[PDB]
């Protein structure tokens, strides 16, 4: 171990603003914070979004001025949740604390994505898991899904999830205020999203029974997460596969007419989280001989699926350095390297074939045919190398 | 809450400079997530290094000397990776602000200077001085005074890599420096190497080539080196003939300007040049950029300046003192609420500046165009775009009135068909 | 006689003028009827030159009818030649000047005054602007220019930059550039900034480079026919083409290929992570023959995004369209008509249209992102900058112009209906 | 009688056709005609202006009944494509008048089918026998015949000036209260005139030389008084309809503080302006006569020289007994010489056509362009406040250029 390449907590949080509408997301600290997310957003800064970026006594202080500032500048908060930084956790800037004493209809929630304690997608754990504590607990069967999948697919998956025939659903990341979901003892609750340790444990921590979690990357990905699903609600089997082969299929079409020429692929994963579950996507399709598979934050946990379902050619590298991972990179010459940070393009600077992971995650790839186009996302680089060599 | 940046942190700077250093490396503590800014030299301004700038990026399981003991392992690490001519030590401050500089084993390598260090101050810079305390320390400490070589020879000084479009900058003044017979030992803040950056010496004078970064370097060279730096900037054609009296006078030379290539005089002279007379123009931006581009709009090119704010206000006087030259003050502050309170309350014709300051104008309506240093991945281009020189006094033409061909293009579509 | 709300190209005595007011010492006398004289706007007013351009017009009126409108002619071709004092007079007419049959040759030829005498005589209701001008350079060359001893260097006589042209005037100096670096000499750059001199001494070289085949074909061709100097075929317009043509004229001047590359940033700039996006983009591209056949090149090779239909409104030049559609499996359209292109692009419907500006505006219209990368212009594409469009600089320079219009489009989009 | 630098009265129709918004004004002609509408045009021309601008291929050029057959089909078209014009508008062309392409023929065979749906007139914007603006006056005089006949004794506003030209006239002439204001520039059939045997022909722009005899042929009168070009020429102009009507004079000067003073101020506003420098006008927009005296005695003006394309005697009568005497109406003027005599006098100002704009800016003088103000709202009184500012705004270019 020694230097790190993924990006800090703060990436998420270009995802979380645009999934979840009355919100608020302001991180805390210098420019390094405030540009990253300004350069990774691209035209969003102009967009004037819905986040923002402030300016152990003294700095708790200054944490109560600068959440007062944000109350002020936008008087239609309620469901807010500040983000915590690299500094902000440096002086141990209790966002709790400041969101506790200044709740006194005004509720303000904490949330940490800080990359000194967060990685490259963990900010979505940490705020998805910020949304539990306070909550009360419900008193019913229902299907509390989670993760901050496209809304588009959202809808996919509460479709399919009520043909089933669960009862409500209550997703957690609260895209509309008013909806709140609660975490009931007998509340089971499945995994969308594969970097969400941090909420599934605080989730299970309060109570709520987790359900098996093979995350849903089309085909078998989705498959047996939704077949734990199933078998969690006792739906049949002829009614679960009736209600679910056509995406199954379609899906299945649609990665097979979008992979044609990611055959014969060595898709080298260095540290989007997705490592596992997309290491296991890209092992049918073609051929895709993948090497090792390392990740900024890995547990098996009950996330377990992942790695039984995964071969043992790709190496679950936990914690690395790109200072000699990219020597590894050197010396396994991975025809797609698909490369988190830390060296990235230069490595289509030096005859590496490379993709990158917030592609990936900004991008709609859950199940049907938003993970159809997921073979065309790792064709992308491929079909660059093919001709702009 | 600034929602928009104009500048980075004062590493990114540093960055800039050493990215264009083949070699020179920078041991900076900057956590995972800090590292963002090893794309922007990839990314932004897309090419094929990652840049000579050491991360270690300590943990939440590292906080104390922890940190302290990788500062030397990342140190190490990273010179046995590629056998670095320099090492630079400096923190992003978050954790430490001044407390793991730990030179140990940053020296006793073979490095014969090793004191290169560059420190940034807390909370206090953006990307101006991270590329500027650079050839503060950097050109301070390995840069030799050479004997002046046969030739008058000279010092292509302050391009940095991200900057607004310094690559070509460099060309257009090397070529008219070669044109006019004074020899360029070397582009110390761009494209050089360490050798070239040790030989800055065989130059008898320093070209300077903005005070962004550049300014501090020639002044020192001056002060040390004893090799005058140009203190006129080639931005603008009333400035570039200045700029090349200023380098015959130092240089003893003839002043040969290639000015057959110049165009705008002329092109600010036609009767599509009539109608923007007394046009209302806003200018924010970077103050070299904005007191030269000022100048130009006000004398020679028809606009009326009503706006020269800026946002590097640390040279506050020479601001101010461009104000006086066109009858105005300075919008010295550092957010962009100010610039579109500013034309909100100006309602001028072209708002010229940062791409913050392209994107108010496009959700204000009015025309803009790029000037300044905030700028995308759009902004470093490709082409040939050297904002300085006889060419920069040309590039500054089209690149101005392309608003205003939108601003009365689409008004006579919209008012012509409704 | 349909309703041409818009010509593509003008006519083509513009281009014949684009010639005229190129050459330093050359004047183009011109039997307009007054009002005709609006392209002297043109000159120097979208090319904006400081000076008249000089093309000393008849402007004759109605009082001025029958054989009055010839001895305006012959007063206005002895008031230029006692006025300005030409090298070279150049004698042509327009459209209306067709109409009365006013036959500026024999005037001027009678006129007898000691310095060449050129005719224009060129179709103006059959041809456009870019026939004018190719049509007036051969003619130029082959009345001054003569077969003579050869540069002790090899010497390379540019051949086709008119001066009135979309980025004529920075690829004469592109590719000036590339053969001087290479070891090669510009003995001449006609027709823009050259001179009558100038086109004596185009005799004197080893090969005549082809910068634009629209403009300057007729004239290579006449040169490696007459001359003996083998034209060079591949124009320097993009990474491939540039290789192609730096190859071709280090073969025909036996010269080391020196081609300084720390300039080109094309490819770089095109094969990396951000420009991988465009790799599936159906593009369209529309325009001058010549640009858009070298553009298709660029676009599949070294850009990325998939060609779907591209036409061109020259007819003379259709041919190396086809082919170059052909070579991905397209199609040509080779009609003058905007309205084509617009119900092209419809059932097409493209992200990047490359083409003239009437295609940028029709762009506009529908909303999707447009370059320029043709000739019919306005003010704008006429630059003050270094903006070339053949050599290396050309190929950066067609990079991020033709990437401009997709940040434009996706800054638009983005900016307000994602966020 | 050599080269003259103005245009064709084609460039007229970018004017013509923004007032009248029922017209087409379908520009037969080459190619060369239709590229000058193109550029002066310029971005217009993609927004589905109301030109046409039919150019005749060479096998359209040979033959007449062809020529006119094929108009007939497109025309055809256009109005099936587009049933919202009225007005319709065959303008002839340096080509089209070689050809001798009878726009009256067509336009009378073309409403025998077209109808009150279509109601054609027909001018000329050729260079042959019209210059820059002389277009308009041809337009106006292709309409005046046509134009709806009564008895009533009234006045008009004869000039295709713009509309807000047209709202200030009548609104300061309702403040007045003087007859029935009918402007004849009949845009639509909603504001369409009546003219007859005492009627006046209020004439408002010098170039309107032609519309002046066509409808007195209608037999009306004339306003005996300068063209209406600012502070005094609007004034006299103004003053003169009223003394025709019998108007009292105390409304006159009580009325007028907004109104005249305020025009006067803003043209002799321009401190710099052109007090005491040179103009020498070649010929562009028969508008030269009426610039030099209001630019002499409010603007102070030298007024060297006052070339125009034409003088008309009469109409500009009392508009030239303002002008001084020193300067020389002349015509058929040879653009040559006349660079001569500005080489030689060394002006401030050599307003012209103007394709020797940027030439005449080259050699140091200083040059400004009638046509924008030909295009731009000139006339009467509020609005030649800053016809004086148009002129003057080129001297301040060349200050800050030189
Ligand atoms: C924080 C560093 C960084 C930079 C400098 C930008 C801007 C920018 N980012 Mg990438 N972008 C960063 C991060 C991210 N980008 C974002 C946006 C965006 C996308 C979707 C795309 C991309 C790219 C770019 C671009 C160029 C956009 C282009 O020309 O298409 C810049 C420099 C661009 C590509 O070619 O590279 C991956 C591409 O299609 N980014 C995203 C969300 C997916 C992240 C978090
Ligand atoms: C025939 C060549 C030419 C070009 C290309 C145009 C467009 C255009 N001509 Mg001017 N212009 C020329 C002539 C004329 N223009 C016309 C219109 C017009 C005016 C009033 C104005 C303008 C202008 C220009 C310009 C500047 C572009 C701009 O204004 O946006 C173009 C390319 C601009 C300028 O100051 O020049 C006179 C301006 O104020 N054009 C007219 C009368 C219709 C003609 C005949
Ligand atoms: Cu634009
Ligand atoms: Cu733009």
């Amino acid at each position: 171990r020694g230097q790190r390449e993924v990006f800090c907590g703060l990436t998420g949080i270009i995802w979380l603003h645009r999934k979840m509408q009355d919100a608020f997301f302001l991180v805390v600290g210098s420019r390094t914070c405030a540009h990253l997310l300004q350069s990774a957003a691209g035209v969003m800064i102009f967009a004037e979004p819905r986040f923002g970026t402030a300016v152990l006594a003294d700095a708790n202080a200054e944490l109560d001025r600068e959440v007062d500032r944000l109350l002020a500048r936008r008087p239609d908060i309620r469901q807010l949740f500040l983000v915590g930084s690299c500094p902000s956790e440096v002086i141990k800037l209790d966002l709790h604390r400041a969101a506790e004493r200044l709740s006194a209809a005004v509720r303000v929630y904490n949330f940490s994505g800080s990359g000194i304690e967060t990685t490259f997608t963990q900010g979505e754990d940490a705020c998805l898991a910020s949304i539990v504590p306070t909550l009360p607990a419900t008193e019913a069967r229902e299907l509390l899904l989670v993760g901050a999948l496209p809304d588009v697919v959202e809808d996919q998956a509460v479709s399919l999830l009520t043909q089933l025939g669960i009862g409500p659903v209550r997703c957690l990341p609260a895209h509309h205020a008013a909806e709140a979901p609660g975490v009931g003892p007998n509340t089971v609750f499945a995994l969308v999203q594969p970097f969400l340790g941090d909420t599934h444990g605080a989730l299970t921590r309060r109570g709520a029974r987790h359900i098996a979690a093979p995350f849903p990357f089309g085909e078998e990905g989705t498959t047996l997460w939704l077949k734990a699903i199933a078998d969690e609600f006792g739906v049949s089997a002829e009614t679960f596969e009736a209600v679910t082969a056509a995406p199954r299929a379609r899906a299945r079409k649609a990665v097979a007419a979008a992979s044609e020429g990611l055959r014969g692929k060595s898709v080298f994963f260095l540290p989007s989280q997705l490592e596992p579950s997309l290491a296991r996507f890209l092992t049918r399709e073609c051929g895709m001989s993948a090497v090792e598979v390392g990740t900024p934050f890995l547990h098996r946990g009950i996330l377990g699926p992942d790695l039984d379902l995964l071969a043992e050619g790709p190496v679950l590298s936990e914690g690395q350095d790109v200072e000699r991972q990219l020597d590894r990179v050197r010396a396994a010459r991975p025809d797609l390297t698909v490369c988190g940070l830390g060296l990235a393009n230069p490595l289509e600077a030096e005859g590496f074939t490379t993709k990158w992971a917030i592609e990936l995650v900004f991008t709609p790839v859950h199940f049907y045919e938003q993970a159809g186009d997921l073979a065309g996302l790792f064709s992308r680089p491929v079909r660059r190398r093919a001709i702009l060599r | 809450l600034t929602l928009w940046t104009y500048e980075g942190p004062p590493h990114v700077g540093a960055m800039r400079v050493a990215t264009g250093m083949t070699g020179m490396h920078y041991v900076l503590h900057a956590p995972q997530g800090d590292t963002y800014a090893d794309l922007l030299f990839t990314m932004i301004e897309r090419r094929g290094k990652r840049p000579p700038v050491s991360y270690t990026t300590f943990q939440a399981r590292d906080l104390g000397s922890d940190t302290a003991e990788l500062f030397q392992s990342a140190c190490r690490d990273a010179y046995e990776r590629f056998q670095p001519q320099a090492i630079m030590v400096g923190s992003s401050c978050t954790a430490e602000l001044i407390q793991d500089d730990t030179g140990g084993l940053a020296d006793a390598l073979s490095l014969p200077v090793p004191v290169v260090h560059l420190e940034l101050p807390s909370y206090q810079r953006k990307e101006n001085f991270g590329a500027d305390e650079s050839f503060l320390q950097i050109c301070r400490k390995l840069a030799r005074p050479m004997e002046r070589t046969e030739k008058v020879s000279c010092n292509l000084l302050g391009p940095t890599a991200l900057g607004f479009r310094h690559r070509d900058d460099i060309l257009e003044v090397t070529r008219l420096l070669e044109g006019m017979g004074i020899a360029v030992n070397a582009v110390a803040p761009m494209g050089a190497s360490p050798a070239d950056i040790a030989r800055l010496g065989a130059a008898h004078f320093n070209v300077l080539l903005y005070p962004e970064t550049g300014e501090s370097a020639a002044r020192w060279a001056e002060k040390t080196l004893k090799q005058p730096y140009t203190k006129t900037v080639p931005i603008g054609v009333g400035a570039t003939r200045d700029f090349v009296a200023e380098v015959a006078a130092l240089a003893g030379v003839a002043p040969v300007a290639d000015d057959s290539r110049l165009r705008q005089p002329w092109w600010s002279a036609s009767v599509d040049s009539t109608y923007l007379t007394g046009k209302r123009v806003f200018l924010f931006g970077d103050a070299t950029h904005v007191i030269a581009a000022a100048r130009v709009a006000r004398d020679e090119m028809g606009f009326e300046v009503v706006g020269m704010g800026c946002y590097n206000r640390e040279f506050a006087r020479p601001m101010r003192a461009a104000a006086k030259g066109y009858g105005l003050e300075a919008l010295v502050t550092d957010d962009y609420l100010e610039v579109e309170e500013a034309i909100q309350a100006l309602a001028p014709e072209l708002i010229l500046g940062t791409q913050m300051e392209r994107h108010i104008a496009k959700r204000l309506g009015i025309p803009c165009a790029v000037i300044s240093a905030p700028v995308h991945v759009q902004d470093f281009p490709a082409r040939y775009s050297p904002q300085m020189g006889f060419e920069g006094a040309n590039v500054l033409f089209d690149t101005w009135i392309h608003p205003l061909t939108m601003g009365l293009e689409e008004h006579l579509l919209t008012m012509f068909r409704e």
